[PDB]
């Protein structure tokens, strides 16, 4: 039986919430990950790590699709990102696309996953998530957007940000590289820079993963006939273009 | 750190589950029970120990039987095994009633395994205390299991649990080694009597009563039926004079 | 104290549990390894039975788990068998849902969210064992793909897991960066496992007789495990070699 | 429909019609009533289409859970598992059903659960709206051992017959093979049974 | 089983003490600063952001002032996930209510729904208290305008002027020594500005560094959340910023 | 009776040159008994109008609803919702009830603030969406406003001329029912614009 | 309703016609009943409108769901076991009669499912209350092998059969086309043999006519 | 001692010592004696008083017409198992038209006390019982625990000092089992055999009850001045 119905993460008498301090901790210790928006898109990356060279790297998808014009990525703990990205996907449909017809805006769905995250650090029985999650959407009436979703369950919105362990150098990085006139390329040209430092190993198409929300790529939509159905923004890089990204700083 | 072995399915540093080698101790303090798998059956054996002579003889059995064709005995908390056989006893009445064939040997000992075993993931619940040796005739043969507190079960040639589970064991092995083309029923049976008899030596202070049931597809007709009348107490000649 | 008997995080971000449970899967001391062939993959394990009084056709840690999806499990058989009857239900229930067989990579992230499931709540110990899905995806080809007690699943161009698991990767990385390519350039089913058991020989440094082995292999449409005589079969083709 | 199964000396036979009807209005008449619920078990359908097909798909979920789990079921099983689903299910089906096996300790059996979720197990079944046509003659023709070319005319000339008497039956004729050689897929085309 | 690991949330100390009330109201005590202030034409809510950072949006950023109907907002202090787990529950609350009698809720009565929420908390169910303070900022017929405040506990009190989180002690003081009954919107507007200034740890303050709100008066309640451009505007003509 | 028939009614939508019109007719009764003159069927969340005909109750209980809803998805989303998002939400809140259906028959009809396309949609009971882009007709006469909406209808009509339109439209099918009328309401939506007349109708 | 669908040499096509009528009033002149469950995989609603829709987008989302969690592109037979699963949950009462086709890994695939939840495959299929009439073409016409443009062809003539002799159906015809490897090809009103004639006037009527009691500005800010 | 927290803990030893605090409570109780015959079984109850001013606890519950126990421990443990037995023995007779046997009854004891010992939160059952009965097997007398394991004898006793009856039962054996068709001899026998159990104390009309059960003996309790020929 479940005798667990009781919180697991309680107020220590300095008022703090250790289990969300040791999951920000674990968080810490994640691969860095990074995120910057710029004017005509946002461009999320991170590194792929893998443990062993005999496991295949496409496999080891950091960075995952949650509708057609939001997608994510983490540093953390993979598998609770993995049921978190499936838990999103759930959401952005049941609380949503069946109700109005239409995908959920970049800061609705973010409000669901911290509210799914939320819930780990006050449910009973259960310890909060050991990730930390940038969002990178677009809606039709914000535009786009970059959100950092923490295992509190708080989120907050980033021109740009990094998290893992190179996260202070990136993002004193970003703080001195990025301006409000950046371009999409311009600043997947940042994210790749600001990656090589944080990534001390070979630095290719293949060891890193890269994915932007620009503009709706037709090609990508699978059927022509809908002037309404432009098409999908979300789009991971492949490692050919990061690799003729990379020939080029 | 320590208090490792205060919960159940709490791992220790070393991967061990502290609370299931507890049940173990708790095993190996029963009373001896053994199986021999034959050519065409199974024998189960055990050894009740006589407390006091105001025990009624012939009665409190300990072997047990699943369905019609699966004999059952343990060693260990008594309860424990009788709770697991009522356990199993559902699983093979669930089996019937869905395949309408009754409930093959392997198929009835990973009911028994998984369940075992899923009373060792919980710290609500306590591990059995018993380890089981079980079998019988299905369609394939004859089967013998043994099945531990950890849910771990295999396949036997022979099986020996309790005190005197070293002894038998040994006894055991000597049979594989001596004939390897097999026993058959009815002297698997007086070799059943002749290793429960050695086995009592662990015990030797108190007086015992032999218990022998058997399963086979020649002398049974593939049921299961206790060892009684003339042929128990046949084995139990044999015995006397194996020791002497 | 207490942090280190639930899943929940030690104040360095630590699951004590999952890898208490990581060090569990060595617990039967037997290691194993998967590769891949031009439409095949082929699961080799060591066999170890130490007690004369034990069946030894009983004594097994590949599971048949549907038609086309075999499982090789490190790590003691209760745990391995309750992630296999779990691996079984949920092959035939993808089946019936949605009317093809489930992919082994699919399967394999099944088992890891349950996995990831025990690592998150307090009430159910992880799973001490490590399984190794092989089958020959409709879609992928040969594919090998793992699952660990901490909810992480990945796919292999080969594996080993074990106490000895290291050798063997080892041999199988310079075997790869030798040969050039992700699999191993042979036709046949029974010349892959004689690939898979010649590597493991020479990475344990032992011989195998037919009795010390377990050999799982899945073709398209099929998976099987070989019998003690054709893997006899593949040793004495082998002394060839 | 109109559906059948004969064991003979090598196995067993599965015959079907391929219409089904909406009324008098041929809903499809190329329906393949011959089910495959495991390797060497299939079934013949009559009755409700989606009642027939759901029980079939839940069937087929149980036999290959058993099978990965026991090992190869057998046809009695199958009958078994049909029989539970047919009559714990009785007041909310219209499903009859004939489940035909091949084994080798057994070789072929025939087993038929009609409406209410009785089994009978049986040399030959018939079942199904025109089967009503053919008792006197499937009687008076059936013999035990059959040949596989005897078995194979026996069904072809008990279906023509059905399909010539029921309207609810017709098109084309079916025919599933389960002998240890394996599983064979036969067709017969309404040119040439209807000169039969 | 698991009762060695339960923590017993809601017990009381020998001194007749909520353990975890008392700590997540000292988990608050490090939240940011908000004040709300009621003049008699209006209330103003002010708070400070304790995130900052350059690449921080602000522009598309809700971290302490929330909507919870069109005439009460709320200011918070302490975990955001759980204030707005607390803030979806008092919307659906307060459209339950207009749905039931077709009026808007009054003030107090959504007031004491949220508190007696956080209550629940702290006497069954074994689950730690939500680490939030709110500041109610409303206006309904029958009191006018209103301002309150609630604590873990589920305890709530009326005040004319507030503050929650951070420098509370100074903050009240200064509000106490600052305030008079018959003061205009303008004026509370002043004066929070001051008050969090003069209350803030960092060197100065910034638009960047903080949220506002009004609720004030055409016979209608208009309920205004400051952009950032209105905030620096309302930073220069308080004589806190230049241009 | 038949509940959709009990208290009488009806809707009607148009579109025209860059501008909707909504009307409704004022009656509610109990069958032959007319029992109020004001019942007016027409409601609107932010700058969008949703027409209910059928069971009193139902529209009442609707109405509160949406409001429910639409408020909540302003505080969520911080903007009023879309007329085609709000068709929508009307298509799912109706199917959400299958089984045990409001007796209702709604008529969606606003501008897209962002697009300024005009935009009408009409349901049944059951929640199925009818994207027309010239007319929706709803309630008892819904006959009658079919036919009306048929012959006068014209595309890309002015707001002054697609007043008179919706309202002969309007005015000859409540003459024709017994269970419409006694008064009736024009809405002429524009982008930044929405005015309100209650037309001179018979009385009986 | 009329709805058909035709396989060729390369793949599917479905048509459908364009009329929704609440029993003898045509309700809608332009209805789109070729619904998207994925880019490749579509189908052809008939019956209560709103459960087809209903139970298309509802599939279509847990499709969507399913082929992120596997990674791999949907499958025809999964949209179909679980509309025939979900349909024979509801013993008809969910009044959908589809016909889904599609094109995946495995190949093109066309199926039909009643709402009792039977499903029947085949090479060409017709549903609808027009389905006899398209049928009678579809059997006077199909053969096998057919090319994109002759199955184009013969779903269009089907539809439009089902249009002049059904009182149900009418007004236009939606295409959709899906070919192995090539995207979906969505044909809104690929044809419209039925186009309102010119009216002989025009009913525009002079500003004033309408008598109004009260005029007032609503505030929608 | 760490393990003795609850019934889901087993020591190192391997011991449950909440199912042996139990058994503690057992050797608290007051003594009682069953013994039987091959047509006969009695259960005498030496019932325990608070004091003088106090009533001889009620100590020997019926369960059937064929079947009865007495109890030695936390009687209201012993009120919830004699009445599960009534039960079992009621849907015995209404289901299947059957006596209950004792055996059977036994079985259902230990598996309804062996459900406690291995559940968190919950007790095992601090009673032991001496359950008499003649069922179609004939005379039957059993021994119950609060761990579970029951045992048929012919005779025992259970609580305070009960190893002197036990004792005397013992030497007794071949004398008692041959009392057939005289029940105030095989009565008399358990009552000397409960006066072995005395310490400072001797059997009287208010702290005796009798139980007897038999052939054509249907299982009756005597207390007070039906005892008085006994003692
Ligand atoms: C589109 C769904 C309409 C449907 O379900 N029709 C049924 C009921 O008539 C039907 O076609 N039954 C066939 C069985 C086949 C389908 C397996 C049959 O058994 C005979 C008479 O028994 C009629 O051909
Ligand atoms: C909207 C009014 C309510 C409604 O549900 N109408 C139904 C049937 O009255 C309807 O329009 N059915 C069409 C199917 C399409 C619209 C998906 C159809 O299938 C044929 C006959 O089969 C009829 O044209
Ligand atoms: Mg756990
Ligand atoms: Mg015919
Ligand atoms: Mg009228
Ligand atoms: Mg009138
Ligand atoms: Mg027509």
């Amino acid at each position: 039986t479940d005798r667990y119905s009781f919180s697991l993460t309680t107020f220590s008498p300095s008022g703090k919430l250790g289990q969300i301090d040791y999951a920000l901790t674990a968080v810490k210790q994640g691969v860095t990950s990074l995120g910057i928006k710029a004017t005509n898109g946002v461009v999320i990356a991170t590194e792929k790590k893998s443990s062993s060279p005999l496991a295949m790297s496409e496999t080891l998808s950091k960075v995952s699709l949650l509708t057609p014009d939001i997608g994510a990525v983490y540093s953390g703990m993979g598998p609770d990102y993995r049921v978190l990205v499936d838990k999103s996907r759930k959401v952005a449909h049941t609380s949503y696309k069946r109700i109005y017809g239409e995908y959920p805006p970049t800061k609705l769905l973010v409000s669901e996953v911290a509210k799914i995250m939320q819930e780990a650090t006050q449910s009973g029985g259960v310890r909060p998530f050991g990730v930390s999650l940038l969002i990178a959407g677009h809606d039709e009436f914000n535009g786009f957007s970059l959100y950092q979703v923490d295992p509190s369950g708080s989120y907050f919105p980033w021109k740009a940000t990094a998290i893992g362990k190179g996260s202070v150098a990136a993002k004193t990085f970003l703080e001195k590289r990025w301006n409000d006139e950046l371009e999409l390329e311009d600043a997947i040209h940042i994210a790749l820079l600001t990656l090589k430092e944080s990534v001390e190993g070979e630095f290719n198409g293949d060891t890193i993963e890269l994915a932007i929300i620009g503009d709706e790529n037709p090609d990508l939509l699978g059927y022509t006939g809908i002037p309404t159905d432009k098409g999908p923004r979300f789009r991971k890089l492949t490692s050919q273009e990061i690799n003729d990204r990379l020939e080029a700083l | 750190g320590t208090g490792y072995d205060l919960s159940n399915s709490v791992f220790s540093p070393d991967g061990r589950n502290f609370q299931v080698e507890y049940a173990v101790k708790a095993v190996e303090n029963g009373t001896t029970s053994i199986g021999i798998k034959c050519n065409d059956g199974v024998v189960f054996a055990v050894e009740k120990l006589i407390t006091s002579k105001l025990l009624v003889p012939q009665k409190n059995v300990k072997i047990q039987v699943v369905d019609r064709h699966i004999g059952c005995v343990y060693s260990g908390l008594i309860p424990d095994g009788r709770h697991l056989v009522n356990r199993g006893r559902e699983e093979a009445a669930s089996f019937k009633k869905l395949y309408k064939t009754p409930i093959p040997i392997p198929a009835f000992a990973d009911r028994l395994g998984q369940y075992v075993q899923a009373h060792t993931l919980y710290n609500s619940v306590r591990p059995f205390g018993v380890s089981t040796i079980f079998g019988g005739v299905d369609k394939n043969g004859a089967h013998l299991y043994m099945l531990e507190p950890s849910g771990s079960y295999w396949g036997y040639k022979g099986a020996a649990t309790g005190k005197g589970r070293q002894s038998a064991k040994a006894e055991l092995e000597k049979l594989v080694d001596h004939h390897p083309e097999g026993l058959s029923a009815r002297e698997a049976v007086k070799q059943a009597a002749k290793i429960i008899y050695l086995a009592h030596e662990d015990n030797k202070e108190k007086d015992f009563e032999l218990e022998i049931s058997w399963c086979s597809l020649s002398e049974t007709n593939g049921l299961h039926k206790f060892v009684k009348g003339d042929l128990l107490q046949e084995a139990i000649d044999f015995a006397q004079k194996e020791i002497n | 104290g207490y942090d280190r008997h639930i899943t929940i995080f030690s104040p360095e971000g630590r699951l004590y549990q999952v890898e208490y449970a990581f060090k569990a899967t060595n617990q039967t001391n037997i290691n194993s390894l998967a590769v891949r062939g031009k439409d095949c993959t082929v699961v080799i394990s060591q066999k170890k039975v130490p007690d004369k009084l034990l069946d030894p056709t009983t004594v097994s840690y590949i599971f048949c788990i549907s038609r086309t999806i075999g499982m090789v499990v490190n790590g003691p058989i209760p745990d391995a068998r309750n992630a296999a009857l779990r691996a079984k239900a949920e092959a035939a229930e993808f089946r019936y849902k949605y009317g093809y067989d489930m992919p082994c990579d699919v399967l394999a992230k099944r088992m890891a969210n349950l996995s990831q499931i025990y690592t998150q709540r307090a009430y159910m110990r992880p799973l001490g064992v490590i399984l190794t899905f092989v089958s020959v995806d409709e879609e992928l080809g040969p594919s090998i793909y793992k699952t660990d007690p901490a909810g992480y699943y990945v796919g292999y161009k080969a594996t080993a897991t074990g106490p000895k698991q290291q050798e063997i990767t080892t041999n199988l990385e310079n075997h790869f960066k030798k040969s050039k390519i992700d699999h191993i350039n042979e036709e046949s089913w029974e010349k892959v496992v004689e690939f898979a058991i010649t590597h493991m020989i020479d990475a344990l440094g032992t011989e195998f007789s037919k009795n010390d082995l377990e050999v799982g292999v899945a073709t398209k449409d099929k998976f099987f495990t070989l019998s003690a005589e054709n893997i006899e079969e593949r040793l004495v083709a082998i002394a060839e070699q | 429909t109109s559906i059948m199964a004969v064991t003979f000396k090598d196995g067993v036979i599965l015959g079907a019609d391929s219409r089904t009807t909406t009324g008098a209005y041929i809903a499809n008449r190329v329906t393949d009533k011959l089910t495959r619920v495991h390797d060497k078990i299939w079934c013949c359908r009559s009755g409700s289409a989606a009642d027939t097909q759901a029980i079939a798909d839940i069937v087929q979920y149980h036999l290959e859970l058993y099978t990965s789990q026991y090992g190869t079921p057998s046809t009695e099983t199958a009958a078994s598992v049909f029989k539970e689903l047919c009559y714990e299910n009785k007041d909310n089906l219209t499903a009859g059903i004939i489940v035909a096996g091949y084994d080798d300790k057994n070789k072929g059996e025939v087993y038929t659960i009609p409406l209410g979720g009785s089994v009978h197990k049986l040399p030959y079944a018939i079942a199904g709206s025109g089967s009503t046509f053919i008792y006197g003659y499937c009687d008076k023709n059936f013999r035990e051992n059959m040949s596989k070319e005897e078995t194979v005319d026996f069904i072809k000339h008990s279906l023509s017959q059905a399909i010539k008497w029921d309207g609810s039956s017709g098109g084309v004729i079916r025919m599933v093979v389960l002998t240890a050689a394996g599983v064979e897929r036969l067709i017969f085309y309404p040119d040439e049974y209807e000169q039969l | 089983g698991s009762r060695r690991y339960d923590s017993r949330t809601t017990i009381f100390s020998p001194e007749g003490r909520l353990y975890q009330v008392e700590y997540a109201l000292e988990s608050i005590s490090h939240a940011g600063t908000a004040i709300g202030i009621m003049a008699s034409d209006g209330i103003v809510l002010a708070a400070e952001r304790k995130v900052t950072s350059t690449l921080l949006e602000q522009d598309t950023s809700t971290e302490k002032l929330y909507k919870l109907n069109d005439k009460i907002a709320v200011a918070v202090a302490g975990l955001t996930a759980d204030a707005e787990i607390l803030i979806n529950t008092a919307r659906i609350h307060a459209q339950n209510y207009l749905k039931t009698y077709n009026e808007d809720i009054p003030v107090e009565i959504l007031v004491r729904r949220l508190s007696d929420i956080k209550q629940g908390y702290t006497q069954h169910g074994g689950l730690r208290p939500f680490g939030v303070s709110f500041i109610y900022a409303g206006y309904d017929d029958r009191y006018g305008y209103q301002l309150y405040t609630s604590n873990p506990s589920g305890n709530y009190t009326g005040w004319k002027a507030i503050s929650v989180g951070a420098n509370t002690s100074a903050a009240q003081t200064l509000l106490q020594m600052d305030y008079k009954d018959d003061m205009k919107v303008d004026d509370a507007i002043e004066l929070a500005l001051k008050t969090l200034s003069k209350t803030t740890d960092s060197s100065a303050l910034t638009y960047d560094r903080l949220e506002f709100a009004t609720i004030r008066k055409d016979g209608e309640v208009y309920q205004k959340i400051f952009k950032p451009q209105e905030i620096k505007d309302i930073l220069v003509k308080t004589g806190i910023t230049k241009k | 009776s038949d509940p959709s028939s009990i208290n009488g009614g009806i809707v009607v939508a148009m579109t025209g040159k860059d501008c909707v019109a909504i009307a409704c007719d004022l009656r509610l009764g109990s069958q032959s008994l007319g029992v109020s003159n004001k019942f007016e069927k027409i409601f609107h969340y932010g700058h969008v109008f949703l027409g209910i005909t059928g069971l009193a109750t139902d529209v009442t209980t609707l109405n509160e609803m949406f409001r429910y809803k639409t408020n909540l998805y302003k505080l969520k989303e911080e903007r009023a919702i879309e007329p085609e998002t709000f068709t929508q939400l009307v298509s799912s809140s109706l199917y959400e009830r299958r089984f045990g259906p409001y007796f209702v028959g709604p008529v969606v009809a606003g501008i897209n603030s962002k697009s300024g396309k005009p935009f009408i949609a009409g349901f049944d009971l059951i929640g199925c969406i009818d994207e027309a882009k010239d007319f929706i007709v709803s309630g008892t006469a819904s006959d009658q406003l079919f036919g009306m909406c048929e012959s006068l209808y014209e595309p890309n009509l002015e707001p002054e001329d697609l007043f008179e339109t919706i309202s002969q439209a309007l005015l000859n099918a409540a003459d024709r029912d017994a269970l419409s009328g006694w008064g009736a309401v024009v809405y002429i939506i524009k982008k930044d614009e929405v005015v309100k007349r209650y037309l001179k109708m018979r009385q009986d | 309703t009329t709805i058909v669908g035709v396989k060729f040499n390369n793949g599917v096509v479905i048509a459908a016609d364009t009329r929704s009528t609440q029993g003898p009033i045509v309700a809608d002149k332009n209805c789109a009943k070729l619904h998207r469950i994925s880019p490749k995989i579509w189908c052809a609603g008939a019956g209560t409108a709103a459960d087809t829709e209903a139970v298309t987008q509802l599939i279509g989302s847990n499709i969507e769901l399913h082929s992120l969690y596997t990674s791999r592109e949907p499958r025809v037979v999964s949209a179909l076991q679980m509309l025939k699963q979900h349909l024979f949950k509801y013993q008809g009462h969910i009044g959908a009669y589809l016909i889904v086709a599609g094109v995946d890994p495995t190949g093109s695939h066309l199926f039909s499912i009643h709402a009792h939840g039977s499903t029947d495959v085949g090479y060409y299929l017709s549903l609808g209350s027009g389905s006899l009439a398209a049928m009678a073409v579809l059997e006077s016409h199909w053969k096998q092998d057919l090319t994109k443009e002759e199955a184009i062809k013969l779903a269009s003539d089907a539809i439009q059969a089902g249009i002049w002799n059904d009182l149900g159906s009418g007004s236009n015809v939606d295409v959709c086309v899906m070919e192995i490897g090539k995207d979906a090809e969505y044909l809104r009103n690929y044809l419209t043999p039925n186009v309102r004639e010119e009216k002989q006037k025009s009913y525009k009527f002079p500003r004033g006519t309408t008598a109004v009691l009260k005029e007032s500005i609503v505030n929608i800010c | 001692n760490n393990y003795d927290g609850d019934t889901v803990t087993f020591s190192p030893t391997g011991r449950l010592f909440q199912v042996e605090y139990a058994l503690e409570a057992i050797k608290q109780g007051s003594v009682t004696v069953g013994l039987r015959s091959n047509t006969h079984a009695v259960l005498v109850a030496l019932k325990r008083n608070a004091d003088e001013l106090s009533s001889y606890q009620k100590k020997i519950i019926k369960c059937d017409e064929h079947m009865g126990l007495s109890l030695a421990g936390l009687a209201p443990d012993a009120r919830v198992l004699s009445n599960y037995l009534r039960q079992q023995c009621n849907y015995s007779s209404l289901v299947f038209n059957r006596k209950l046997a004792v055996e059977r009854a036994g079985h259902l004891l230990c598996d309804k006390a062996q459900k406690n010992t291995q559940s968190y939160g919950g007790r095992p059952y601090g009673v032991g019982l001496l359950i008499i009965g003649y069922d179609k097997s004939g005379a039957h007398l059993l021994e119950f625990q609060p761990s579970g394991n029951v045992t048929e004898l012919y005779g025992t006793a259970i609580g305070a000092r009960s190893q002197g009856a036990k004792t005397y039962l013992e030497r007794t054996l071949d004398t008692f089992i041959k009392i057939d068709g005289n029940p105030d001899e095989l009565i008399k026998a358990g009552v000397e055999a409960i006066s072995q159990s005395l310490r400072d104390e001797s059997l009287t009309v208010d702290n005796l009850s009798i139980a007897i059960v038999g052939k054509d003996t249907p299982f009756t309790i005597y207390d007070g001045e039906a005892v008085a020929k006994y003692i």
